[PDB]
C-alpha cells in the first residue's frame, strides 16, 4: 500500500544513471487508521484569482473600457 | 489541473503598438483589480519562465508548527506548605501572536492538528539534593469531562480521555487530531454572542460575550509530573506546538496590524501607531 | 529484531517536519465539508488583488485616513515630482503595510512583475494629464519629469476611464529579490508627475486627491518562509 | 527599516555632559556596531562611535577615545551615547547609523560601509557662550 | 449595437426595481451567487420556510449624510433588516435561517462634486469594542443597531466609566474598526462610489457562515463599511452635503424551526 | 543494520493508542465462544430503547420512586404548563439520568433526532387530551398553552392506545451539539399542557400519574469520548 | 502479508494527485503469531437494534395501532 | 519505489554464490519528497579537460607541430 | 511496533556518512541552474593542466617571481646538472606548491603517469640542446650528464617549437604512492642538463631563463581523501 510520488529535482548531482535525470521518486506508506494521522502529501493545486480580482458580473476584456 | 509547484505561465515577445485597445486604463470602482502583464504596457521578450507558487500555497504556509502556550508544573517536597502544581490550560490558538495572526488571513478554516510537546525540567532549590528522571502525564480533557483538582485525584486514571505519558530525556511527545469543530469549519471572527437578551428576562439572564461562543471551546490539557513528592523540587515546563496540516480556507481578510489586545478583535490605546515617519516626495 | 541502526537527526524534533503520528482520538466522525464560498489556495492570489497605499506618510498624515490621500493641485505645471517611491515592496514603510508587502514579509525571495494603478477621485469637470515613472536602480533617484521620462513611463490622460495602471516589469540582476532594504537587490524608483496640469473650470475644487493601488502580476513568486516583524508579543 | 529616531540637542559649555540617543526598536539584522556620525559645517561627514550588535565590539575615532563612550540597551532597544568632557572641537551634527549583517562590522570593523538606514541628525554646540 | 451598458442598469426582486445610469457594473461576491440550501449540505431535520418574494425584495434604511466630517457609516445582516416587513418577521419567529442580499448603496451628486466612498462587505465583521478595562464587552443592544446602523471615529476614544461602562463599538476608521489597516479592505468584495465615475454601488453577497444555516437574531453573517476614500467637496463651499441611501433585498431567504415570537431587549 | 530515524513521539504512551505488542501467554488455547444472547454492536443501540425519565425532581420526591410520577388532575382547564424541560439531554438533570443520556455522558457531541413518549396510567374510565409541546430556542421559553401551540407539537387523545411519542426533530445550527449546558449549542424547550382536562365519573380515582420516557432516533449520534462525571473515587 | 485498508477521509488536503481524493490506504503487518497480540481493526459492523427495541413476538407496525 | 543500484567490488569473499561473484547490488529508498532531502547517489560522469587543457580554437594534431 | 534491533553503531556520527534526512525548508522553489561555462567534473583534470614550477627555491628566490626561472647560459659546455629534482609530486617543495601537488595534499596515495614541460624564453637568435633526465630510483641521483643519459630522456633542440614535454612514465613498485616524502614508494629524480651549450650571435643576450611545466597524464589517478597541511588556522 506504499506512495509512490516524484520529486521535482531543483540541483541536480552529475548523476543520470541514479540522481539526477532519471525521474526521482520518492515512497510513502500510511501506517495509520485515522486519516488524520497521515503526514501532509503537499501535491496541491492551483487555481484563478478570479473570484477575488475580478468579482465582477460582467465579463473583464483588458483590452476594451473598463465602463463602457 | 494547475499544481502548485508548477510553472507560471512564460512571458511572451511583444512589440510595439498604436491602437483603440485600452490595457492601461480601466477602472477600480468596479471592484476589479485590472489584470495586466508586462507585455500589455512595456516592450518584452519571449522569456521561459521556471519559478513556482510551490512554496505559498496554504498547506505550505502553515506547515510548521508554533508554539501556542508554555505550562508550568512542578513536584515539591512532601514538608511543603502549598500543594504541588498542577497545569491546566484551555485548548487556543490565542494566546500567542505568531501563530494567530497567519490564521487570521482568513475567516474560516477546516484543518487536522498536529501537536507536540517539548518538556524542559530545572531544580530551583540552591541544593545538592537528588532528583530521579520524571514521567509525566498531559490528559486531554474534553468539554463536559471532570477536571482534576489535585494532583493526586481519581481524574488522572484516564479511562476515556486522551493522555500522553512523556518520559523525561526523550523524543518530544506527539499526537495527531482530526477536524474537531463543531461546525463545518473552525471560525475565527465571529460577529455574534451566545445568548439573546430578550425582553421579559433580566438583562442579567441574557448577556453574553461579543464574540464568544462554543466553536471554539475544545475543553482543557491538563499535566502533572507523575513523580511521587522528591525531597528537592524539580521546575517543568511543556511547551506546546500546534501545527495545522492537510489545512483548507476561506474568505480572506487583512492582516492584524496593531498589537493584540485579548481574545477578540479589541485593541489598546497608544498601540494604533503602526506605520512610522515618511515623506512624500522622497524615496 | 530487524538489525537497526540509528543515523543522525534521530530523535530530534524540526519544526518543519512532516510525518505521519498516532491519532488521539481514534475514529471520530468528523463533519464533512460544506461549499463555503471564496476559499484560497495559495498566498499569492491575495497578492494579485489591488491594496490602497499610504503613500504621504508625514507626521501628522501617518497612522490616520489622510495617508492614503496624495493631493493635487491645479497649480501651473512643474517638474517636480508629486510622489516618490521605491521599490522595496516588503520593506519601505509606504509599500510594507499594503496586503502585497504584508505578504511579502512571511517569505525571504521575492520575483516577478508588479502593477501601481492609480485612481482620480477629483470633480468630472477636472482635467489633467499625468506621467507615471518605473525607473531601474543604479542611477540618480528622479526627482524632475526629465530625467524619470527616460525610464518606464505611461502617461495618463484624466477622463471617463478612472484609473490607470502602470507595471512594473521585472527587471532584476538576481532571480529573486530580499524581503529586506538591501543595495545588491535594489529594485529601483518609482515616481510621479504632472504631464500637463490639472484643469477645472470656475465653481470647482481646485484642489483634489489621487489613490493609489499595487498588486502582483500573474507571474509573482515569494520563497523562503519566515516570520514577520510587523508582530510582536512582548512578555 | 528599523526606525532611527534620535533626539539630545543641548548647547553645552565647554567640559558638560551629554547624552544622545537614537532607537532601534524593530529587529531587522540590526544595527551591528551601530553607528554615530557627526558632520562639521567646516569639515564634512565622520565616524565616530561603535559598539557591536551583540559583541563587545566597540571602535572609537581617534579623537573621541575614554570620553566618548557607546553603550545601549539590548532591550528596551536605543542607542546611548555618553558624551563627557566636551570640547569646541566636537561641535557638529550627531547621526545614528544601521549597519545590518553584523559582519558588516566584523568585516571592517567600523561602520560607514556597512550602513543603509539613515539617521535624522542632533545639532549639539559645544561653545564659550 | 442597442445602447447597452454596464453604467445603465435595472435589478428586479419581487415588486421591487432598482434603476440606474451611472453603475460601475455589478460585483457578486467571491464569484458566487446566492443559493438556497442544498440537500447535500443541510442540516436541521424539519421543512424548510421559503418567503419568496415577500421576505426577498428590496428594502430601504434611513437615508444618512455624507458631509466633510463624516468619518463613516456602517451596518450588519441580517441585523439591518430585523424590522423590514416579512423578512423580520420570519426572523423573529424561526429558530434559525439563511439568506443572501443584493446590496444597493445609493449617493449621487454633480460633476462638480468630488469624493470616493469605500462600499465593504465584510463577513464576520466583528467590530472593535470601547473600553481598555475589558475585552469583548460590547452588549447585544450596542453591537446591534438595526437600521440605523453605526459610524466610525477618527480617534480611539477608551470609556473610563467603570461604574455603568458604555459596552459599546469605537471602532478607528483606519484600522477598519478591527485593527486592520483599511487600505487592505479590497480584500473583501468592493465597490467604490466615485462621484465623478458613479452613483451607486452594487454587490451580490451570498450566505456566508462556518455553518449551512444560523440563527440571525443571535448572529451577523456581513457586514456593511461605507467609509470616504476621498473627501466630499464642492466648488468653494464650506459645508457641503450629500445624501446617502442603502436599499437591501435579502435573496434565497429560508428558515427553518418554527416557534413562538421572539421579543428580544432591543434597548 | 538498516539505517533508520527516530521521529517524534517516539517513547511516548498515548493511551488512546493501537498497536500490537508481543504476548504473554504464547500457543494459550482460547476457548471458543457460544451463542449468548443479546450481543451490542453499538452504543447507540442502547440508547434508542426508551428509559423513564425522572421528571419531578422536587426536594420530597428526588432520589425516590416518585420522581417517576408526574400527577394529573382532573381540575378545570388551565393555561399553565403540566412540566417544563429544557433539550440539554446530556446536561439537565432531568434528562442526565437516563441511559440515553448516561450515554451521553461518555461522549462531547451529540446529534440527530429524539423521541417522547408518555404513557397515562390512569382508570380506563379517564379521558382526556393533551398538548405535548418542543419549542426550538431563541425566544421566551414556554409557559402557557398559548406559545407552545406555536412549536413544534402533537395533539394527544387518551384513549384505548395508552401512550404516544412526540418526536423532537434535529434543528440546530451545528452540527454537533455540547454535552454540556451551553448557550450557543442550546437546544430548546418540551413542554406538556392540558387541552381539554382529565376526566372521570363518579367513584373513579380524581387525580392520576403520567410516566415519560425518551430515546434517540436511527439517526442520532455520539462523537468525542470523554470520561464521564456522575461516577468518582474519592481517595 | 500485508493487510492494506482503506481511510474514510475527513478533512481534504487540497490535494487529488496524491491525497485527497483519490482513495487513500493504509498497510498494516501482523507481527505476532498469537492473535491475541494484533491491534484492533476497527473495522467493525452495525446491526439492528431490535432485540433489544422490539423484542416482541408478534410483527410492530409503526402506522398500525400497537394493541390490536 | 526502491532504487537498486551496483556495488563495484573491490576485495572478494571467497564467494560466488552469494557475495564476491554474482553481480552484488544495494537498495536505496527515497523516504523524503524534497529533493534535497536525499542522499548523495555517488553514480557521477567524468569528462574531457579539453575546456581547460585544450582551450585553443584550432585544433591541436599532437604528433604535428604545435606552430605550423 | 515492529521489532526491531540496535546494532552497533547506530546513535554515531561519522563525517563520512551519506544518508537522508528531514528538510529545513519545505516546498522551496529552487533556482534552476544556468549554462555556465567550464563546469568540472573531477579533481584530476585540473591536475591535467600544465602549471609552473617554482623551481630555484634559494634563501633570494623563493618567495619570487624569480623562484620560477632558471637561468641559462653561454658557458662551454660542463656536464653538470642545470637543475635536479625528486619525484615526490606531492612532498619536494619545489612540486608541493604546484596544482597537481596542492590536489594531491587532498589524497594519500597518487598513481600514473606525469609530463614535464619545458619553455625557452630566450631571443631567437640563440640555440642550444639539452637532456632532461628522468632515473627511477634505488641508484645514485645523478649529478653529470654520463648517468642521467642512462636514464628515460627526452634530448631536446632548441627552435621554432618553443617547449619540450617529457613524460615521466609510471614506474613504481607499489600500486600506489605516499603523498609523503617516503623511501619505499620514492619516485625517482628528475634532471636537467647541457648537451650542446646555449649559443648566441653577438648583440644578444649571453643568458637567459626557462619556464617549467607539470601535469598529470589522462591515466593519472589519486585515493583515500584527507586534510592538506598547507593551511591552516592559529587559534
Ligand atoms: C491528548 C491529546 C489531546 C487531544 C484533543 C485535542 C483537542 C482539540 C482542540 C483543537 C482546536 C484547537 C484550537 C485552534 C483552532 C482554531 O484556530 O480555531
Amino acid at each position: 500500500g506504499a506512495q509512490v510520488s516524484s520529486q521535482k529535482v531543483g540541483a541536480h548531482e552529475n548523476s543520470n544513471r541514479a540522481y539526477g535525470g532519471s525521474t526521482i521518486n520518492y515512497t510513502t506508506i500510511n501506517y495509520y487508521r485515522d486519516s488524520a494521522s497521515n503526514a501532509a502529501s503537499k501535491q496541491d493545486f492551483s487555481q484563478d484569482p478570479s473570484k477575488f480580482t475580478e468579482p465582477i458580473k460582467d465579463v473583464l476584456i483588458k483590452t476594451a473600457p473598463m465602463l463602457n | 489541473a494547475a499544481t502548485s509547484r508548477d510553472a507560471l505561465p512564460n512571458t511572451e515577445a511583444s512589440g510595439p503598438t498604436h491602437s483603440k485597445e485600452i490595457p492601461a486604463l480601466t477602472a477600480v470602482e468596479t471592484g476589479a483589480t485590472n489584470p495586466l502583464v508586462p507585455s500589455d504596457t512595456v516592450q518584452t521578450r519571449h522569456v521561459v519562465q521556471h519559478r513556482s507558487r510551490s512554496e505559498s500555497s496554504i498547506e505550505s504556509f502553515f506547515a510548521r508548527g508554533a508554539c501556542v502556550t508554555i505550562m508550568t508544573v512542578d513536584n515539591p517536597a512532601s514538608t511543603t506548605n502549598k500543594d504541588k502544581l498542577f497545569a491546566v490550560w484551555k485548548i487556543t490558538y490565542k494566546d500567542t501572536v505568531q501563530l494567530r495572526r497567519k490564521l487570521e488571513f482568513f475567516t474560516y478554516s477546516r484543518f487536522d492538528m498536529e501537536l507536540t510537546f517539548v518538556v524542559t525540567a530545572n531544580f530551583t532549590e540552591t541544593n545538592n539534593g537528588h532528583a530521579l528522571n520524571q514521567v509525566y502525564q498531559i490528559m486531554y480533557v474534553p468539554p463536559g469531562a471532570p477536571v482534576p483538582e489535585k494532583w493526586d485525584d481519581y481524574t488522572w486514571q484516564t479511562s476515556s480521555n486522551p493522555s500522553i505519558f512523556y518520559t523525561y530525556g526523550t523524543a518530544p511527545a506527539r499526537i495527531s487530531v482530526p477536524y474537531v469543530g463543531i461546525s463545518n469549519a473552525y471560525s475565527h471572527f465571529y460577529d455574534g454572542f451566545s445568548k439573546v437578551p430578550l425582553k421579559d428576562q433580566s438583562a442579567a439572564l441574557g448577556d453574553s460575550l461579543y464574540g464568544a461562543a462554543s466553536l471554539n471551546d475544545f475543553g482543557i490539557l491538563a499535566v502533572r509530573v507523575v513523580n511521587d513528592h522528591n525531597p528537592t523540587k524539580v521546575t517543568s515546563k511543556i511547551r506546546v506546538y500546534l501545527k495545522p496540516k492537510h489545512i483548507r480556507v476561506w474568505c480572506p481578510r487583512p492582516p492584524r496590524a496593531v498589537a493584540y489586545y485579548g481574545p477578540g478583535v479589541d485593541y489598546k490605546d497608544g498601540t494604533l501607531t503602526p506605520l512610522s515617519t515618511k515623506d512624500l516626495t522622497t524615496y | 529484531g530487524l538489525p537497526v541502526m540509528n543515523t543522525p537527526g534521530s530523535n530530534q524534533y524540526l519544526t518543519a517536519d512532516n510525518f505521519q503520528s498516532p491519532c488521539a482520538l481514534p475514529e471520530f466522525d468528523v463533519t464533512p465539508p460544506i461549499d463555503i464560498p471564496g476559499e484560497v489556495k495559495n498566498m499569492m492570489e491575495l497578492a494579485e488583488i489591488d491594496t490602497m497605499i499610504p503613500f504621504d506618510l508625514s507626521a501628522t498624515k501617518k497612522n490616520t485616513m489622510e495617508m492614503y490621500r496624495v493631493r493635487l493641485s491645479d497649480k501651473p505645471h512643474t517638474d517636480d515630482p508629486i510622489l516618490c517611491l521605491s521599490l522595496s515592496p516588503a520593506s519601505d514603510p509606504r509599500l510594507s503595510h499594503t496586503m502585497l508587502g504584508e505578504i511579502l514579509n512571511y517569505y525571504t525571495h521575492w520575483a516577478g512583475s508588479l502593477k501601481f494603478t492609480f485612481l482620480f477621485c477629483g470633480s468630472m469637470m477636472a482635467t489633467g494629464k499625468l506621467l507615471v515613472s518605473y525607473a531601474p536602480p543604479g542611477a540618480d533617484p528622479p526627482k524632475k519629469r526629465k530625467e524619470a521620462m527616460l525610464g518606464t513611463h505611461v502617461i495618463w490622460d484624466i477622463g471617463l476611464q478612472s484609473s490607470c495602471t502602470m507595471v512594473v516589469p521585472w527587471i532584476s540582476n538576481t532571480t529573486y529579490r530580499q524581503t529586506i532594504d538591501d543595495s545588491f537587490t535594489e529594485g529601483g524608483y518609482i515616481s510621479v508627475f504632472y504631464q500637463t496640469r490639472i484643469v477645472v473650470p470656475l465653481s470647482t475644487p481646485r484642489e483634489m486627491d489621487i489613490l493609489g493601488f499595487v498588486s502582483a502580476c500573474n507571474d509573482f513568486s515569494v520563497r523562503l518562509l519566515r516570520d514577520t516583524t510587523h508582530i510582536e508579543q512582548k512578555a | 527599516q528599523v526606525q532611527l529616531q534620535e533626539s539630545g540637542g543641548g548647547s553645552v559649555q565647554t567640559g558638560g555632559s551629554l547624552r544622545l540617543s537614537c532607537a532601534a526598536s524593530e529587529y531587522t539584522q540590526s544595527s551591528a556596531c551601530m553607528g554615530w556620525f557627526r558632520q562639521a559645517p567646516g569639515k564634512e561627514r565622520e565616524g565616530v562611535a561603535g559598539i557591536s550588535r551583540f559583541f563587545g565590539t566597540a571602535y572609537y575615532a581617534d579623537s573621541v577615545k575614554g570620553r566618548f563612550t557607546i553603550s545601549q540597551d539590548k532591550a528596551k532597544n536605543t542607542v546611548y551615547l555618553q558624551m563627557n568632557s566636551l570640547k569646541p572641537e566636537d561641535t557638529a551634527i550627531y547621526y545614528c547609523a544601521a549597519g545590518q549583517g553584523c559582519l558588516t562590522t566584523i568585516q571592517a570593523l567600523g561602520g560607514a560601509y556597512g550602513y543603509n538606514a539613515w539617521g535624522q541628525g542632533t545639532q549639539v554646540t559645544v561653545s564659550s557662550h | 449595437a442597442c445602447g447597452y451598458s454596464d453604467r445603465v442598469l435595472q435589478l428586479t426582486l419581487g415588486n421591487s426595481t432598482i434603476t440606474t445610469q451611472e453603475a460601475a457594473n455589478s460585483v457578486v461576491a467571491y464569484g458566487r451567487w446566492p443559493e438556497y440550501l442544498r440537500d447535500s449540505e443541510a442540516n436541521p431535520v424539519d421543512q424548510p420556510t421559503e418567503p419568496d418574494v415577500a421576505a426577498c425584495r428590496f428594502y430601504t434604511l434611513d437615508t444618512v449624510s455624507w458631509t466633510k466630517e463624516s468619518r463613516g457609516w456602517w451596518w450588519k445582516l441580517p441585523d439591518a433588516l430585523r424590522d423590514m416587513g416579512l423578512f423580520g418577521q420570519n426572523m423573529y419567529y424561526h429558530y434559525l435561517g439563511r439568506s443572501g442580499y443584493t446590496v444597493h448603496v445609493q449617493c449621487n451628486a454633480s460633476k462638480f462634486h468630488q469624493g470616493a466612498l469605500g462600499v465593504f462587505a465584510v463577513p464576520e465583521m466583528c467590530l472593535a469594542g470601547d473600553s481598555n478595562t475589558t475585552t469583548m464587552h460590547t452588549s447585544y443592544q450596542n453591537a446591534n443597531p438595526g437600521e440605523k446602523g453605526g459610524t466610525f471615529t477618527g480617534t480611539f476614544t477608551p470609556d473610563n466609566n467603570q461604574t455603568s461602562p458604555a459596552r459599546r463599538f469605537c471602532p478607528v476608521d483606519y484600522l477598519l474598526g478591527n485593527g486592520t489597516l483599511l487600505g487592505n479592505a479590497f480584500v473583501f468584495p468592493h465597490q467604490i462610489i466615485n462621484l465623478r465615475t458613479n452613483n451607486c454601488a452594487t454587490l451580490v453577497l451570498p450566505y456566508v457562515n462556518s455553518l449551512s444555516i444560523d440563527s440571525m437574531v443571535k448572529h451577523n453573517n456581513w457586514g456593511i463599511a461605507i467609509l470616504p476614500l476621498a473627501p466630499l467637496n464642492f466648488a468653494s463651499e464650506s459645508s457641503p452635503e450629500i445624501p446617502i441611501t442603502l436599499t437591501i433585498a435579502p435573496m434565497c431567504c429560508e428558515f427553518n424551526g418554527l416557534r413562538n415570537i421572539t421579543l428580544p431587549r432591543l434597548q
